[PDB]
DNA sequence: GCAGACACTA
DNA sequence: TAGTGTCTGCT
DNA sequence: GCAGACACTACGAGTACATA
DNA sequence: TTTATGTACTCGTAGTGTCTGC
């Protein structure tokens, strides 16, 4: 559409120039669609997993997968805590997300799937953000997909499938979606810049865009569009690579941690973290970016880096096992400051 | 039920019907028999592990007091039925207040598995017990005493059911083998004692499964091989071999031995860990730190096994923990 | 079916304020209130078994024996207590016209009042404020912190302490002479030690000893009832060697049929109430014991978890 | 310190809690607050150690000598005894007056009554403390008709004219109900009172006092010069008894505060509950407080003289300190003790105090202040304040205590630091234990509901973190910021979901990737044309906005998601209003 | 702990 | 009208 | 006999508590 | 205020039945 990331998205398996072996595997699966088992696509973020899923649906069902609408279904949990969730439905398939309350994502998996399992001969259900389920929706989904299988099938899209429980991974055909190299990102961006009109001198700037995104199609495409808009559709050799405001704030926090290691610095870090969590930014991604920004500082030796990564792993476990996200991040920053000073 | 007995599990087919058929807790049975013979039965509280004969004892006691029709003379409440404070305020109050409808004796209230009762229900039960103690006795059966209010524990005489000893399990096994015309080797008997862990129900279930295991239930005797194959438990020889390979040989031999032992008969890793722990408690360790390292590391490993994961990694962790702990010896 | 004799707990319940033993000052105050008759609103609190509700009943009986049936309303947790079933009944009783001696008032005994709803207490506030000329209230709860602040403001707080060994011993000897039963001093001290200040527990254990063996000696007493598990857990935590604590745990708890969750909760309570060791040591022990408690609650209840918890206790105690 | 203060008050010496310039002598110990250490040195105040305290008792003669300070204190003490004796026979003469009148009526029950009822304040001059609040209430009530004539538009100097209804709030036992009733009775009004004994839900409030807003007393006509004898003063004692968010009558009482044609008075105990939030700016808030010990001292001297039992005058201060300013409970204590113990003196005061101590639950701020003190974690301090005491202190406000500990555990200067341990190490340990307590808290509040695990959470989240960083607060006790930030984050998540599902079609990216990647790009397609060319790109911005099914409301919502150098609040402000005005109109 | 208001005394 | 003594809310 | 007029039980929604 | 089941309480309402009356 208006954004270039959604303008040139492929709509078919033959329209993909991203992974040849993966596209061949999907063609093999779509060659015999009747015995298609429940799939589970996992890989790094932004590589095009849902593009693969929609292309596979188009290859199995046909054009009309992308002619999709949104309808709202009313779900009632215990007591009268009314919850509104909208399903992005379509002919030949259904799409659901755990975007409901994390502790109330079980009721949608129960009722909606029991309703659509009522009656070519099957309907496909796509579950985005599948790694965000809370071990109860998955527990229901185990028997939900084991019992009803001749009329409903699942394409479970997720990244970093470790939170997915063992039985679900057992009854799901795991499919791995690797990120492209620099050449493939540069080729896709070049196709974008030749389909549209952008003045460019040396393609090294496209290589820099590919480097900055770190194997991310969405980030690279949005960065290319943003840099073209800022440069008035004339990319320069020394064009400044943009970064998200969150990345700038995280880098400033890392510089503050490295420079000053007092307790007033700790309360300033608490304020910055409070703003970041208040502005719709997940805690685990925050901890990962803070860790890999601290490890990119050249003034630290190997002992400090090893202690930082060890505490990062410990507090990542704590974040995965806890709910108050600010507590574990504050503990991690305090431990890192105590280690460095 | 249907088709009378012989279609029941041996757990329910061999439930004691008389206080003389309750083995093990000799002191408890003698004390309650003296209580009912002397005509003074206080508010009893039966505490102990599962399978030790608490509900069997109270059922046999009620049958001895009343007779065959004790079920209509006794209000038995359990966690299966709803036991809110409305129940205490209406059903228990009416049963304690009213006279006997079938005899001229006292009322007996059995609060089976009462550790799953709310605090307010017990608070009401305190006053109910104290008010109507002249013609109504309360019996409380519980596995955990920390879920009972201290006042309720104060109001009730506490009887502790100790885990079944050697003689009681042997006597019940002999009775079952006599009834079923079944044979069993003495080493198989010791293996069943080891697998009992103070639980008679486990003994009965293993006996039933081992009778079903034999190709012909007649003229074939249960051996320790049958017990270990049906229960899946590791043999003591296998545990000793695994421990010797870990403690004496290098990593390749220890890893190969553990993998071979696990894959020969499908042994579980948690069973091997429990057997190894039971063997190592008899060791005369020189250092105080070897015990600490062994206990902490093996507890962490068994916790991770309970949460699930990779069995190969956990087995290698077991070998490494044992070897590293025993490296502190000298 | 044969009838049962009255238990010694209720057979020998005191009927006057002189037979009750324990807090001499509180009982003397109750007897002076008895003589005067102007009994104020009172809250009676303490640990169970030290003579809370029997003192209230004795005071009411001696105050108005002829009218105990008429002008005493004994509501309790067994009875349905709420907002309306309390406000209507207590208001009707307080406004009820009944002719007492000049120094007597109607008594509303709220036995086991710590479980009452807050709104019921709010209504009770104005009930007591309005009808204090005719009726008087007498609460009796184990935990006095449940009663709201204004009620404790409009009441006379009477705190009951656990009885010393001397008072329980005196009552035990009195009941022994009344029952004419043989005993040994060792058995009586064992009964006192097992009771831990609870008179009802002492009476129950003494009656069990008499009815099970006949002679109150140390052997019979320890046969019928075991030593309390808080003490064995306390000496398990305070032992020097790890082997000593391990064998104490195994023999005296695991082979005695004690649940692992009970052992962990008892260890937590002892460590919270433990006093000789330093505060930080207790905090560290509580932290690791709570970790073990979480492991037990999640389902992993074994001997190995308890042994590991004891090993961590010793690794903390020996200072690395 | 407690025992020495008891001996200091044993001889009638005032023990102030703060050091002053007019302070005579200060007893010096070993270590205390640094403010006291710097104050004593500069003002050159007399200092006597404990060794001089022992000889002070023997060397000082009775009555305090003829010193100027001692003489002034004695005559004030004598005046307190003089006014005590003056009013002692006031009721005795009244008692003889009613007895003679009662005897005549019988021809032609007392001394069996609660002491808090017979010794109730007969008039407004018999109250003890809160004189200013009582006079404020009286001035509001006596001038309610004047504000009624002026249609509650303009108030007076005090400002009570605009407020149709007055409100009373304060701790128990200090005399709110008695003051309100006496002010109503003195002016001649007819007291219409409700309470928690009868239902006060919406239905019977609409069917009860609702018709009493503009109706008078039927007894008012038959009780009659009196000008206010035919009106209503609504006295709702125990407003806290309306324990209903919706079915409760708190909003209904707010509607009465909106519209009422007669004076209305409310009496409650705590005002700051979220249940009673709609009473924030509704009524003339008259606050009562714990009265000072002198008035209660005089009243207790009168009572003791009238009851033929004697207590030492200095004991009254300790009795008030024990009961936390609850006068009614003090009278109850006196009545209970006087039955058998007729001598309340220096020997019985300690036993009386430790027997009648009031265990009042603490507020969250007081809980945090008490918990982050370095004295209670010392060797001597922890013996008096055991671990179970700290657990109970947490359990007073267990829902708020861990948050209050986490808010300000690194804002205090530690005094329990281990040798060689820096402040940052202690903060790190406290934060680690706070994280562990958070894990335990998540386990507690889950599907399993392991509520037996509460004391472990108590320790891990409040006691262990505080025992590492306890001491003196550098700043002030701050309320937890997690509640407001959590509400803000939940609202921002709701908006993120709304815009994500508005642009759901055509976008193969979840809500997490919308904020991280898509939203920064939308700013430079929906705000930069406003910045670099102004209104000349009104159609292009609308074209992009309409393409992703984005409305005008979503445009403002997207701008608030940015942080750091990309904050667009100032960018939109700098945009001229003429440029922004056209954008809204064209979309509509 | 940090003010902030209400008193008694000066 | 200005120094202490002391109770009280900060969300 | 039929339509109210009543008091009754029952169901539903909402709030609060959960270790001493 | 968030918290996630289960319990207990309180209230309000809707049916459900029975008693007066004409
Ligand atoms: N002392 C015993 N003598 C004979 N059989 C016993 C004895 N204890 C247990 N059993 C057997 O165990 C079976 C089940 O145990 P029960 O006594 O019914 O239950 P329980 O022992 O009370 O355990 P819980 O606490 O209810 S799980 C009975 O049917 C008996 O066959
Ligand atoms: N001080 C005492 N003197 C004599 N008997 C006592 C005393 N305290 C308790 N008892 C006996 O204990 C039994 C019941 O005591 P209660 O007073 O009913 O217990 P309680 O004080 O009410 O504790 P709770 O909280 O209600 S369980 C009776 O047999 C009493 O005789
Ligand atoms: N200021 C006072 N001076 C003298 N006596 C008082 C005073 N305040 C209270 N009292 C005594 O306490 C009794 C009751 O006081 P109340 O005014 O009912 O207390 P309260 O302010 O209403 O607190 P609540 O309503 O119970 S929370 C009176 O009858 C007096 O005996
Ligand atoms: N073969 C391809 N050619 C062009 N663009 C592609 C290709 N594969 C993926 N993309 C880009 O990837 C984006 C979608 O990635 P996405 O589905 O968000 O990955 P993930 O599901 O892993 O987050 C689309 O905008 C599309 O432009
Ligand atoms: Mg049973
Ligand atoms: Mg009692
Ligand atoms: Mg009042």
């Amino acid at each position: 559409m208006s954004l270039w990331v959604d303008k040139y998205r492929p709509k078919s398996l033959n329209a993909l120039s991203h992974n040849e072996e993966l596209t061949n595997f999907l063609k093999s699966l779509s060659d015999q669609p009747r015995d298609l088992p429940h799939l589970l696509l996992y890989g790094p973020n932004g590589t095009g997993k849902k593009t693969r899923c929609m292309a596979l649906l188009e290859s199995i069902f046909g054009p009309g997968v992308y002619r999709l609408k949104i309808d709202v279904r009313q779900f009632v949990t215990a007591s009268n805590r009314k919850l509104e969730l909208n399903v992005v439905s379509s002919p030949y398939h259904l799409e659901i997300t755990p975007s409901d309350m994390g502790n109330n994502d079980r009721i949608v998996i129960q009722e909606l799937l029991k309703e659509v399992a009522q009656m070519h001969r099957y309907k496909c259900v796509i579950i985005n953000e599948a790694n965000s389920l809370t071990k109860d929706a998955q527990a229901a989904l185990r028997r939900t997909m084991e019992k009803y299988s001749k009329n409903i099938r699942l394409i479970m899209v997720c990244d970093s499938m470790s939170p997915i429980i063992a039985p679900i991974k057992s009854r799901c055909l795991l499919i791995r979606c690797p990120a492209p190299s620099d050449s493939e990102i540069s080729t896709i961006l070049s196709d974008v810049v030749t389909n549209e009109r952008i003045q460019l001198e040396t393609k090294d700037i496209l290589k820099r865009i590919a480097q900055a995104s770190n194997g991310n199609l969405r980030v690279s495409l949005l960065m290319l569009e943003s840099m073209a808009l800022n440069n008035e559709l004339a990319l320069k050799s020394s064009s400044p690579i943009i970064k998200p405001d969150w990345i700038i704030v995280i880098h400033k926090l890392t510089r503050k941690i490295v420079k000053e290691r007092s307790v007033n610095s700790l309360i300033e870090c608490r304020a910055v973290l409070y703003d970041l969590l208040a502005h719709c930014i997940p805690a685990n991604i925050i901890l990962k970016e803070l860790t890999f920004s601290l490890l990119d500082v050249e003034t630290l030796n190997t002992t400090n880096k090893s202690s930082i990564i060890e505490y990062s792993s410990v507090f990542d476990e704590r974040l995965s096992l806890g709910n108050k996200a600010i507590f574990h991040l504050e503990g991690f920053i305090a431990k890192v400051m105590c280690c460095l000073d | 039920e249907k088709r009378s007995k012989e279609n029941l599990p041996w757990v329910e087919k061999y439930r004691p019907e008389t206080l003389d058929e309750v083995y093990g807790q000799n002191e408890v049975i003698t004390t309650v028999r003296k209580f009912v013979d002397e005509g003074k039965l206080p508010h009893l509280l039966f505490y102990g592990p599962p399978g030790t004969g608490k509900t069997s004892t109270i059922v046999a006691l009620a049958r001895e007091i009343y007779g065959k029709n004790y079920s209509n003379m006794v209000l038995e409440l359990n966690a299966s039925d709803d036991r809110g404070i409305d129940v205490v305020r209406n059903q228990i109050k009416d049963f304690a207040s009213t006279r006997q409808i079938f005899s001229k004796g006292f009322k007996l209230i059995i609060l089976d598995e009462a550790d799953a009762m709310t605090n307010a229900a017990q608070n009401a039960l305190r006053r109910v017990i104290e008010r109507y103690t002249k013609n109504t006795r309360f019996c409380v059966l519980a596995n955990y005493a920390h879920k009972l209010t201290p006042a309720l524990l104060s109001r009730c005489t506490r009887f502790r059911f100790q885990p079944l000893p050697q003689e009681a399990i042997e006597r019940r096994i002999a009775n079952v083998l006599v009834h079923e015309k079944l044979k069993l080797s003495p080493n198989a008997e010791k293996a069943l004692i080891e697998l009992s862990n103070g639980d008679m129900r486990r003994v009965l279930n293993v006996l039933q499964s081992c009778k079903a295991t034999l190709d012909n239930p007649d003229e074939d005797e249960i051996s320790d091989d049958v017990i270990y194959e049906c229960c899946g438990a590791p043999r003591p020889s296998d545990l000793k071999a695994v421990l010797k390979s870990i403690l004496e040989d290098d990593w390749g031999t220890a890893h190969y031995t553990l993998n071979k032992v696990r894959s020969a008969k499908g042994l579980a890793l948690i069973d091997l860990i429990e057997g190894i722990v039971k063997i190592l408690e008899d060791y005369e360790l020189q250092n105080e730190e070897t015990r600490v390292h062994l206990l902490t590391k093996l507890a962490d490993i068994e916790y991770s096994i309970s949460k699930g994961g990779n069995d190969q990694i956990q087995g290698s962790a077991v070998i490494g923990a044992i070897k590293a702990s025993f490296e502190n010896e000298t | 079916t044969l009838s049962l004799q009255l238990p010694w707990v209720e057979k020998y319940r005191p009927q006057v304020l002189s037979d009750i033993v324990g807090n001499k000052e509180t009982i003397d105050r109750l007897q002076q209130i008895a003589k005067d008759g102007n009994m104020p609103h009172m809250i009676i609190s303490g640990m169970p078994g030290i003579g809370k509700t029997t003192s209230v009943h004795c005071l009411a009986h001696e105050l108005l024996g002829r009218s105990y049936a008429d002008g005493v309303l004994e509501l309790n947790a067994s009875d349905d207590r709420g907002i309306d079933v309390v406000r209507n009944q207590i208001k009707h009783f307080a406004q009820k016209k009944l002719h007492l001696p000049p120094g007597k008032h109607k008594i509303v005994i709220l036995d086991e009042a710590d479980s009452m709803t807050a709104g019921a207490q709010q209504a009770l506030r104005r009930t007591m404020e309005l009808y204090s000329n005719s009726t008087r209230f007498a609460f009796a709860c184990n935990q006095s912190n449940k009663i709201i602040e204004p009620l404790q403001s409009r009441c006379a707080i009477l705190r009951y302490s656990k009885l010393s060994d001397e008072d329980v011993l005196k009552r035990l000897l009195q009941i022994i002479k009344l029952e004419d039963v043989k005993y040994t001093n060792d058995g009586l001290e064992a009964i006192i030690f097992t009771a831990e200040g609870d008179m009802r527990q002492a009476i129950n254990n003494l009656q069990s000893t008499v009815a099970g063996h006949g002679l109150v000696n140390a052997d019979n007493v320890f046969k019928i009832v075991d030593s309390p598990h808080p003490l064995i857990v306390k000496k398990m935590l305070l032992a020097s060697n790890l082997e000593d604590s391990i064998q104490i745990l195994r023999t005296d708890l695991w082979k005695k049929g004690y649940s692992s969750i009970d052992i962990v909760t008892t260890s937590f309570r002892v460590t919270k109430n433990l006093a000789q060791v330093k505060e930080s040591v207790r905090l560290e022990m509580i932290k690791e014991i709570g970790l073990t408690h979480m492991r037990i609650l999640e389902g992993v209840g074994t001997y190995l978890q308890l042994a590991s918890m004891l090993a961590k206790i010793h690794k903390l105690n020996n200072k690395a | 310190r407690g025992a020495s203060e008891a001996l200091a008050k044993r001889y009638g010496a005032r023990v102030t809690k703060s050091i002053s310039s007019k302070t005579s002598v200060v007893v010096l110990g070993d270590e205390a607050g640094p403010k006291k250490l710097e104050k004593i040195k500069q003002l050159k105040i007399k200092a006597i150690d404990e060794e001089g305290f022992k000889q002070l008792i023997a060397g000082m003669p009775a009555e305090g000598g003829d010193g100027e300070a001692a003489e002034k204190a004695r005559r004030k003490l004598e005046e307190q005894h003089n006014i005590a004796t003056k009013e002692a026979e006031l009721l005795v003469k009244k008692e003889e007056e009613r007895s003679k009148k009662l005897a005549a009526t019988r021809v032609s029950r007392e001394e069996d009554k609660l002491w808090t009822v017979k010794y109730a304040p007969t008039n407004l001059q018999q109250v003890c403390g809160n004189k200013g609040s009582v006079m404020k209430l009286k001035n509001w009530l006596a001038n309610w008709e004047n504000s009624k004539k002026n249609s509650f538009k303009h108030a007076g100097k005090d400002g009570s004219g605009v407020f149709r209804a007055a409100m009373l709030y304060g701790p128990p036992g200090i005399g709110k109900t008695t003051a309100a009733h006496l002010v109503a009775q003195e002016l001649g009004y007819d007291i219409l009172e409700q309470n928690a004994s009868d239902v006060r839900s919406k239905t019977l409030l609409n069917a009860g006092v609702k018709n009493a807003l503009d109706n008078m007393s039927v007894v008012g006509y038959f009780k009659h010069q009196n000008l206010n004898g035919k009106h209503f003063v609504i006295i709702m004692d125990e407003v806290d008894g309306m324990s209903g968010g919706d079915r409760g009558g708190v909003g209904q009482l707010a509607q009465f505060c909106r519209k009422t044609s007669t004076p209305l008075i409310l009496i409650c105990n705590e005002r700051n509950l979220p249940k009673m939030r709609p009473f924030d700016r509704v009524c003339l808030d008259i606050q009562f407080r714990r009265p000072d010990a002198n008035s209660i001292k005089s009243r207790l001297m009168t009572i003791a003289i009238r009851e033929k039992f004697k207590l030492d005058p200095n004991v009254i201060d300790r009795l008030i300190q024990t009961t936390r300013g609850d006068i009614r409970q003090v009278i109850n204590l006196l009545s209970t003790i006087s039955t058998t113990t007729k001598t309340i003196n220096h020997e019985n005061i300690n036993e009386i105090s430790k027997a009648w101590e009031k265990n009042i639950a603490l507020k969250p701020f007081d809980i945090a202040h008490k918990m982050l003190d370095g004295q209670i974690y010392s060797d001597i301090g922890s013996r008096n304040f055991t671990l179970n005491d700290k657990i109970a202190l947490y359990f007073d406000d267990f829902d708020f205590t861990p948050l209050m500990i986490q808010e300000n555990y690194l804002s205090t200067r530690p005094s329990v630091l281990k040798p060689g341990q820096s402040h940052l190490e202690a903060v790190a340990e406290a934060a680690n234990c706070i994280s562990l307590g958070d894990i335990v808290e998540k386990k507690i509040r889950s599907s399993e509901q392991l509520w037996s695990l509460l004391p472990l959470h108590a320790v891990l989240s409040s006691v262990y973190p505080a025992s590492k960083v306890a001491g003196h607060m550098a700043g002030r006790i701050n309320f937890t910021a997690w509640l407001g930030q959590n509400s803000k984050s939940a609202k921002y998540y709701r908006l993120l979901q709304e815009i994500h599902y508005h642009t759901r079609l055509g976008t193969s990216t979840d809500k997490i990737g919308l904020r991280l990647d898509y939203l920064p790009t939308f700013r430079k397609r929906l705000l930069d044309p406003f910045l670099k060319q102004g209104a000349d790109a009104i159609s292009s911005v609308i074209e992009v906005m309409d393409d992703y099914y984005l409305t005008k409301e979503d445009w403002d919502s997207i701008m608030e998601f940015f942080v750091g150098p990309d904050v667009t609040t100032a960018i939109i402000k700098k945009i001229p209003a003429t440029v922004k005005s056209g954008f809204t109109r064209k979309y509509n």
